[PDB]
Formats: C-alpha cells, structure tokens, sequence
C-alpha cells in the first residue's frame, strides 16, 4: 500500500463536507414533505399557491448552501496519487449537482 | 458592562473595520464570525433586518432587498451624476424623496424606504457592537473616516450616520491622513514632508497627495478611479478560463450561472495566491456538462490579463502630482492602502514610477486607514 498520513486530513475535510451536505439534504426532504403537504391538503385552490410560493425563501436558502458547499470542495488541490481523495470528492460534487437539480424542480413548481 | 476607550471606524463602501489603541499597541477587532473587515451590507426579509456578514451571505437569495455602496450615495442630491450612474448597476431600488435619494426595499413584507446616512448607521451599530463584544465594555468615542474628495454634505451625512448609531463621533478625519497617521509620518523630524497616499482596494481608487507641517495636514490633490478594483482583475481572469474552456473542450459555459460563479470564486482566491506565489492551481470538478476543469495560472499570465488596468494606476498618480504642482522627485513618503496593493506588478510600477523608492506596506493594507483612526481616537481621549 501507499496510502499515506497526509491524505487522511483530505478525506477527513471531505468527510464533514459529507456530512454538512447529508444536513441541507434533509431539509430539502422537508420542504419536499412541506409543498407535497400543501398540494394533498385542506387549503382552497388560491390559498395553496401562496402558501406554496411562502416557501421560496426556503429553496434559494438550500440552493445557497449546496453553491457554498461547491465552493469549498472547490478550494482542494488533490495530487493524482490521491485516488480515494478524488474519488470521494467527485462522487460529492455529483451527488450535489442530482440535489441542486431537484431544487431546480421545487423552484419550477411555486411562484409561477 | 463599564465605560470603555475610544476607537477608530474606517467606514468603506464594500466593507468597514473597527481599531482600538491599548497597552501601546492597535488592535484590529474581529467580528462575531471572526473576520477582521465586515461588509458594509444591510439586508431586509420577511422577518429580519440582517447587518455584515449576515447579510452579504444571503445577497444571493434576496438581491433586490440586500442594500450595499451606500457611502456612493451618502451626503448626495438624487440628480448627482453619480447617483443616476451607479444605480442603474445595483440590484436594489433608489428612490427620489424632495431631491434627496432613498433606497427602498421589501421590508416584513411592507415597502420601506431609508435615507444613505440609516442606513450607514446601521453599518456603525454593527461596528460599535463589535468594539463592545471584544473589550466587554460600552464603546460611545470614535473617530470616522471619509475621502479626502467629500464635500460638506457628504461629511455631515457620515457624521448624522454616527449621531444615529448613538455615537460621539470625535473628529471625522480624511482615510489619506489616516493612513499617514498609521504610519507616523506627522511624528518625523525635519521640515514639511509631500506624501502621495495610493488606496487601491473596496472597489475604490483614489491617490492623494498631502504635506505635513508641524502636525499639520494639507490636502493638495486628489485623483483616481470610482470603479476599479480586485473585481475587474478577478474578470480578466474568468474571461481567459471561459476561452480556455472553449479552447478545450469546444463548450461555452458563460450562460451557466452557477458555472461562472464557482469559476469565479476560484479565481478570487488563486489571485490572492498569485500576490505571495508565483502559480497557482484550480481543481473544479464537473464544471460543466459533466467536465472536470483543472488548470493553472503563472503571475505573469496575470500581469499580461491585467496590463492595461495595472498601467492605467499611474496616469491618477501624474493628474495628482500636476495639481499639487511637484513633481515626482519632490515626494518624502508612498503609502500603500487597500488589498489590491499587495499585487506584485502594482507594487513594481509604481517603486518604478519613483525611480526606485521604497514604499511605505508593512501595516496590513485592509487596515491601514481604521489602524490610524484608532491612534487618532487614542490621542483625541
Ligand atoms: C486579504 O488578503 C489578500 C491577500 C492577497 C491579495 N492579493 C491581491 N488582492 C487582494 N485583495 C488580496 C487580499
């Protein structure tokens, strides 16, 4: 093996990105919850879509973190011997990008 | 909490900073986050009014309603010419109230407007509070700085901006003779002494050229740049990776906002590293249709994106030296203030331009003009 000490402070950076993405996650699973709440709910017709566009300072708060998240993997310099550092960092910004994409689809349901 | 000392303001346009002089020494004081600058931002939702830090962090939720550049506005008529240019390049609205300007916002879901000078002193609240949280005393005394430029209107509005913020502003001091104090060029012996003061940071360009006699500050010109700064070097910068990419790859990622956002927050940084290295790396991963963009960027390429900007410095630097009536040999002291002087090329033309004189950058830049204020505040106690 060549795995070395150094590398673990990189996976160890990745690893609460992991995990302060696994955070901002469950609240777009809330607000998922929330507008499918308001669309299978009690409300009239004219009431559901302001109380679903209320929610519109909620998803640019998601969007925000997930961006500032972007940004901070951004400022990792990974050398090529740095294969599990890569691939952890990668798979990541993937799996961000499949969150930013579902934002993108609850901000193309409210407000309209 | 008891009575505590005065302190120094540097009120800038982009961000302000808070000094205090204690135990022989200044102090710059960290915000709440940490931070030794905080953004001169005030933001306005549905529930909050959010100051600094706070409020630049949501600019990108709420920019119609995150209120910034208000120093641009402060002391001036609604039909100034630079209120009517400026405006039209912030996201936020200015209104006209009996010739006077106003921003207005969505406030608590009301419209709400506010004169420069609030919100001004909602940026001092700020600063005053950070004083308070560090010293664990009440902070009343300041000093606060302006340009050199401001005329009387624009020097009462920052002083009514301290009286709303319920301080006792001491003196309101130019940010060119702040910056002299910091250095203590009023403390050297000798006969009278010409310094040239170039403030290259906040957004900002200004050179002033003073003299000082027996503790006696003159202003004898001021020149400069309202809109040139670390942002404009950041852009040559994104627009050179953006044709790289194309180059690359044969895809334009102009039109991808968030693409251009983390290209651009990469480059902000590398710049930063290219002042004490000379290259720097950027890794960004799936930039764009999937594509991983990994890339460098020598200081000298820099120098070449930048020349025209970098150059341009020092026609301010002549048009100030030409109504002070000296010429360039006739300069005692240069003083460097603002971020964007720790740039290597800057530094290089203007130690050249005064045929190889040494350059007065040993205080941090950024601080510099709230460090002499403090000394002021200090002296005025
Ligand atoms: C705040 O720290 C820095 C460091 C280097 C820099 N280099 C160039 N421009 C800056 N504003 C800058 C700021």
């Amino acid at each position: 093996g060549s795995n070395s000490p150094q590398e673990e402070v990189e996976l160890k950076k990745l690893k609460h990105l992991e995990k302060s993405v696994e955070k901002i996650a469950d609240q777009l699973e809330e607000l998922n919850k929330e507008l499918t709440g308001i669309q299978q709910g009690f409300l009239p017709k004219d009431l559901q879509a302001e109380a679903l566009c209320k929610l519109d300072r909620r998803v640019k708060a998601t969007i925000e973190q997930f961006m500032k998240i972007l940004e901070e993997i951004d400022t990792l310099i990974l050398p090529e011997n740095f294969k599990d550092s890569r691939l952890k960092r990668k798979g990541l910004v993937k799996k961000v990008q499949a969150f930013l994409a579902e934002c993108d689809t609850v901000e193309q349901n409210i407000c309209q | 909490m008891s009575k505590g000392p005065a302190v120094g303001i540097d009120l800038g346009t982009t961000y302000s900073c808070v000094g205090v002089f204690q135990h022989g020494k200044v102090e710059i004081i960290a915000n709440d986050q940490g931070n030794r600058t905080t953004p001169s931002y005030v933001a306005f939702t549905d529930t909050e009014r959010l100051i600094g830090d706070a409020a630049k962090n949501q600019v990108a939720m709420n920019p119609t309603n995150t209120v910034f550049d208000a120093k641009r506005l402060i002391g001036r008529r609604f039909d100034d010419a630079v209120v009517q240019s400026d405006m039209k390049h912030w996201p936020f609205m200015v209104v006209n109230d009996a010739g006077r300007p106003k921003v207005q916002v969505e406030y608590k879901g009301e419209t709400k407007s506010f004169y420069p000078e609030e919100v001004s002193s909602m940026v001092l609240t700020k600063m005053k509070e950070i004083a308070e949280a560090y010293l664990g005393k009440t902070v009343t005394n300041a000093v606060v700085t302006v340009p050199a430029y401001f005329n009387d209107s624009q020097r009462q509005a920052t002083k009514d901006a301290g009286t709303i913020a319920g301080l006792n502003v001491l003196r309101i001091i130019n940010e060119p003779t702040a910056a002299a104090i910091a250095y203590g060029l009023d403390k050297k012996v000798g006969a009278e002494r010409n310094v040239l003061i170039f403030d290259l940071g906040g957004g900002t360009f200004d050179v002033s050229i003073l003299t000082i006699e027996d503790g006696i500050f003159e202003v004898k010109s001021t020149a400069g740049d309202t809109h040139l700064g670390g942002e404009d070097f950041d852009n040559r910068m994104v627009n050179h990776f953006i044709a790289e990419f194309k180059r690359k790859h044969k895809k334009d990622i102009s039109e991808n906002k968030r693409a251009v956002r983390r290209l651009r927050t990469a480059c902000e940084r590398a710049k930063r590293t290219l002042s004490s290295s000379t290259q720097a790396s950027i890794e960004i991963d799936s930039l764009y249709e999937g594509i991983d963009f990994y890339t460098s960027i020598t200081r000298a390429r820099f120098e070449e994106l930048n020349a025209d900007l970098f150059r341009g410095t020092l026609d301010p630097v002549e048009k100030a030296l030409r109504d002070a009536k000296l010429d360039k040999s006739q300069i005692h002291d240069i003083v460097l203030v603002g971020g964007s002087t720790r740039i290597p090329k800057i530094q290089k033309l203007l130690q050249d331009f005064f045929n190889g004189k040494e350059l007065n950058k040993s205080i941090n830049p950024d601080e510099a003009v709230a460090y002499g204020a403090a000394v002021q505040a200090a002296i005025l106690s």
